[PDB]
């Protein structure tokens, strides 16, 4: 006999004020019965499961299921009631690594580990709670009683034990070899490297000289799988990686199910597809969610759904991470609050692709989504490849100086240079710092009655042009919006204007280029057609000329 | 050597917060950091069994090449019993913010020699992540009190308060006061005097140490009997056109929320005709009695201001430009219990953000100094931009509270 050495185990708790299961075994068939009797004796028989006396009070159900197309059955524990009473454990597995991160293999072999799993002991003080019982023939005798000295499947806390086990045992040979790589998923490690064929072979052979310490043995005849991979929805290859195949179906009509399914496919092809496109599409599952509605599709989304068929007509794959070399973002503004993005080294060979839509909100402006984007961008690349890209962007350097520097809100993004590729992101318009000698002075006021909706907004100017319009099933603040809209229509194309509404103001300075609102566009249409604006602000109600009198005429 | 038991608050459990993404060259620091820490028995590598997690980065204190580790303990602190065992609480001493110079030390390495609760170690659990999660994150908990947990301070003070008597007994003029992971010490000597004094100081570390820190060396001046306040100023000017009696007539009104007796009944009048803006407006004598009267009043303390420990303090900051940056701290509004602005961003020209993060610490010093708290930040900038960025510029060994602010307030104009 060769020494083995034991593996530790993971200490194991129920949460708080909680007992084990006391779950009643369900009656089962003659025939089931005696396939789990002979299951479990074999299992008895390689240390997995111990007889254990009636001492023990816990139970979980068992079952017997018989495999499809076969005489053969097969074990299964129901741990539902074990596994709400578990406790919570550190999950490994939470995150999975993007395949744009990875780096070029030129070798990956692939080593089936699943023996070791059952090899994994439970910690002794938790085994008692995992007790199962093999109902009798006939239930003529005591029911046979078996708890697990193993890592259950089915049970909360295999997978994460599982994993950090196996991750300790491999620690040393990892941080003694750094010239391949390991990563484990459910029953395999996948060894890769850039050694020539002999050296990496020899690697693998050592891993498993290795892995015989702890007495995990592994098939010398060779696993089935090699590369190329299907793993997590990607094809990974040595020198390249993509999306499953994405095939967008025919429909004559569509459901809320199809199109929820036609937008996560989308969603999985643009991180490799680029220019893929959703808006229009996920508009139709707006608010509402029985899955079965038939919703025709707008012109938009059948506009939208033809366009990603033809980004989809033939396979796009991306390349790995060079370490070496620089990282490069850029974006393009596709409309309807939607941007697009390439990473790559390379001209011409990206790593990934992606898209970023705009927020939920009343208003908003290209050079915030355009910022939005950027942080998204920048957040991806640091989980990723741990570091900010360099980014091409289509603003230019002036505007962008222009913005931030006027705006209201601290703001930033990191190192980048402009790329002239229209639509360019620009601002549309700029109000002036101080009223302008020689424009009109528009003093403008609405209000409305907040019981029959009427209202009225208009202005009074320093030339003695006025103007009010009685409105109907409206509001203060809409009343306020109409009266700086009036004063833009009716204005040269230098223009003061002085309003006493706080909400105005608030929007105005937000500095919107688009809007929720029918009536903030009108106004951000108007002020793109003006040379100059000045817009001033003075408190309600304090005697304020112009303002006064504009509020008397209003008000009535 | 013996641990003080210590609990989170009843029906609590540990923090499970998430670790944020960190750059490469911020992993390689805290691999490197982490390994020595290990190698010391400071922190212990921990298993699955150990859910909770807090989240940790890097920083470069302000003057120095070497990395340091700052653990993220907002959420552990939040969920730490509180403790008054040994002491009700230690008075905030209110001469330290009277002080002509006070040097901030970072202390936080003492706390290192004290060993940490075994029962509490878990919840301190923290991970080092790696790029691409191509590895599993490197697992740690404390087995000592950590830096930034508000627990250490609290369970060190006894053996801090038998450290410094000596210091203390023969210079009984000295404001010492801890916290967190600092030590404020303030005094009215000439500098040169002030600074050896200091390092004197450091001597009964060190001398207490060996019987190796990495940051004790370094000095963070402040002068807070300098520091500067911002009463409401109105302009003195010969020509008033319309649009400057609108913008006075606005600031007054704003005003009179904060004093009671501001008026602008006359200098309202005299917007009452539809001038052109930039028309210049005489005064009526009414008018200017008004404004002299509002003068007068401004120069006066703010009613009914007071400090309560049991409250919050909140601040407000606004970006005024040109690097420029107006603040005020109070617990109830138009009660300001301090208002400042800054200009004197260090290195930060072309940038916003780092300004703002800057701003934020030296805040949140300046309420340490004088309430010895900080308060919860209102901040002019949008979460995601916040979120990416304030790590990259964060020089401070604790962290505030904040929350964000997306409407433009009206307010910046009338601190401008
Ligand atoms: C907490 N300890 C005792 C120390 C370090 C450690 C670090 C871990 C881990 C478990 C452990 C355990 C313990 O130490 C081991 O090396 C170990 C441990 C428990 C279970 C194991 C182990 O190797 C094989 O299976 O999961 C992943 O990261
Ligand atoms: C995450 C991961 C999944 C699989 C495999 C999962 C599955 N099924 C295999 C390995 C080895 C890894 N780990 C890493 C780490 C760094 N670079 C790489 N590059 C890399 C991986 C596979 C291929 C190929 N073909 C090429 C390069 N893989």
């Amino acid at each position: 006999m060769v020494p083995i050495s034991p593996i530790e185990t993971v200490p194991v708790k129920l949460k708080p004020g909680m007992d084990g299961p006391k779950v009643k075994q369900w009656p089962l068939t003659e025939e089931k019965i005696k396939a789990l009797v002979e299951i479990c004796t074999e299992m008895e028989k390689e240390g997995k499961i111990s007889k254990i006396g009636p001492e023990n009070p816990y139970n979980t159900p068992v079952f017997a299921i018989k495999k499809k197309d076969s005489t053969k059955w097969r074990k299964l524990v129901d741990f539902r009631e074990l596994n709400k009473r578990t406790q919570d454990f550190w999950e490994v597995q939470l995150g999975i690594p993007h395949p744009a991160g990875l780096k070029k293999k030129k070798s990956v072999t692939v080593l089936d580990v699943g023996d070791a799993y059952f090899s994994v002991p439970l910690d002794e003080d938790f085994r008692k709670y995992t007790a199962f019982t093999i109902p009798s023939i006939n239930n003529e005798t005591p029911g046979i009683r078996y708890q697990y000295n193993v890592l259950p499947q089915g049970w909360k806390g295999s997978p994460a034990i599982f994993q950090s086990s196996m991750t300790k045992i491999l620690e040393p040979f990892a941080a003694q070899n750094p010239d391949i790589v390991i990563y484990q998923y459910m029953d395999d490690l996948y060894v890769g490297s850039d050694l020539e064929i002999g050296q990496h072979r020899t690697k693998i052979e050592e891993l498993r000289q290795h892995l015989l310490r702890w007495g995990l043995t592994t098939p010398d005849k060779k696993h089935q799988k090699e590369p190329p991979f299907l793993w997590m929805g990607y094809e990974l290859h040595p020198d390249k990686w993509t999306v499953q195949p994405i095939v967008l179906p025919e429909k004559d009509s569509w459901t809320v199910n199809d199109i929820q399914k036609l937008v996560g496919k989308l969603n999985w092809a643009s991180q490799i597809y680029p220019g893929i496109k959703v808006r229009q599409l996920s508009k139709l599952l707006r608010g509402t969610k029985a899955l079965t509605e038939v919703i025709p599709l707008t012109e938009e989304a059948e506009l939208e759904l033809a366009e990603n068929r033809e980004i989809l007509k033939e396979p796009v794959h991306g390349v790995y991470y060079d370490p070496s070399k620089d990282l490069i973002a850029e974006i393009q503004k596709q409309g309807q609050g939607q941007w697009t993005y390439q990473i790559y080294q390379e001209p011409f060979k990206n790593l990934k692709t992606g898209k970023y839509a705009r927020m939920r909100g009343a208003h908003t402006n290209d050079v915030k989504q355009l910022t939005e984007a950027v942080q998204k961008i920048t957040t991806e690349s640091i989980v990723i490849w741990g570091k900010t890209p360099k980014f091409k962007l289509p603003i230019q350097k002036e505007t962008w100086e222009t913005w931030w520097t006027e705006y209201w809100q601290a703001t930033w993004i990191p190192e980048w240079e402009f790329v002239n590729t229209p639509p360019l992101v620009k601002l549309w318009y700029q109000l002036e710092k101080e009223p302008i000698v020689g424009a009109e002075t528009f003093y403008v006021d609405g209000a409305a009655n907040r019981e029959t909706k009427l209202g009225k907004a208009g202005y009074v100017t320093n030339k003695g042009r006025q103007k009010v319009v009685p409105l109907t099933n409206t509001t203060n603040q809409k009343t306020e919006l109409q009266a700086i809209y009036l004063a833009l229509q009716d204005s040269g194309l230098e223009v003061n204007i002085v309003t006493d509404s706080q909400y105005a103001l608030g929007i105005i300075q937000a500095q919107p280029d688009k809007s929720e609102s029918e009536l903030v566009n009108q106004i951000i249409e108007q002020l793109i057609k003006k040379e100059k604006v000045y817009l001033a602000w003075v408190p309600a109600h304090k005697g304020i000329g112009g303002n006064e009198q504009v509020d008397k005429l209003v008000s009535a | 050597i013996e641990t003080v038991p210590v609990k989170l608050k009843p029906g609590m459990d540990g923090p499970k917060v998430k670790q944020w993404p960190l750059t490469e060259e911020k992993i390689k620091a805290l691999v490197e950091i982490c390994t020595e820490m290990e190698k010391e028995g400071k922190i212990s590598k921990i298993g699955p069994e150990n859910p909770y997690n807090t989240p940790v980065f890097a920083i470069k204190k302000k003057d120095s090449t070497k990395w340091r580790k700052l653990v993220d303990f907002r959420e552990l602190n939040k969920r730490t019993q509180d403790f008054w065992e040994v002491q009700l609480g230690i008075p905030h001493p209110a001469g330290l913010k009277k002080k002509k110079s006070v040097t901030v030390l970072d202390v936080g390495d003492a706390y290192f020699s004290v060993p940490l609760d075994e029962d509490f170690r878990k919840y301190t659990a923290f991970t080092i992540p790696s790029i691409n999660n191509e590895t599993p994150g490197i697992r740690y908990q404390y087995n000592v009190l950590p830096q930034g947990w508000k627990g250490s301070p609290a369970i060190f003070q006894s053996s801090m308060t038998k450290i410094l008597e000596p210091f203390k007994k023969q210079n009984p003029d000295i404001v010492i006061y801890q916290y967190m992971d600092d030590l404020y010490v303030g005094s009215d000597l000439e500098i040169g005097q002030h600074r050896t004094k200091i390092e004197e100081l450091r001597q009964h570390l060190l001398r207490w140490g060996l019987t190796e820190p990495p940051f004790l060396w370094m000095g963070y001046e402040l002068h807070p009997d300098k520091w500067t306040v911002q009463p409401i100023v109105l302009p003195e000017k010969d020509s008033w056109t319309v649009n400057d009696i609108q913008k006075l007539v606005g600031k007054l009104n704003w005003a009179s929320q904060i004093y009671p007796g501001i008026k602008v009944r006359q200098l309202s009048k005299l917007l009452r005709g539809t001038k052109a803006l930039t028309e210049v407006i005489p005064l009526t004598e009414e008018a200017e009695l008004e404004l002299a009267e509002n003068r007068e009043i401004l120069k006066e303390p703010v009613h009914g201001v007071y400090y309560d420990p049991s409250k919050d303090l909140i601040a407000e900051i606004q970006k005024q430009g040109q690097g420029q940056w107006t603040y005020q701290i109070y617990q109830e509004p138009f009660k300001n219990l301090k208002t400042g602005k800054y200009a004197r961003m260090r290195g930060a020209h072309t940038n916003d953000v780092k300004q703002l993060t800057e701003a934020v610490q030296k805040i949140t010093t300046e309420s340490i100094v004088i309430w010895g708290k900080t308060p919860k930040f209102k901040l002019p900038i949008q979460k995601e931009t916040w979120e990416t960025w304030w790590t990259e510029y964060w020089q401070a060994t604790w962290i505030p509270e904040w929350e964000f602010v997306n409407t433009p307030p009206l307010v910046k104009l009338w601190y401008q």
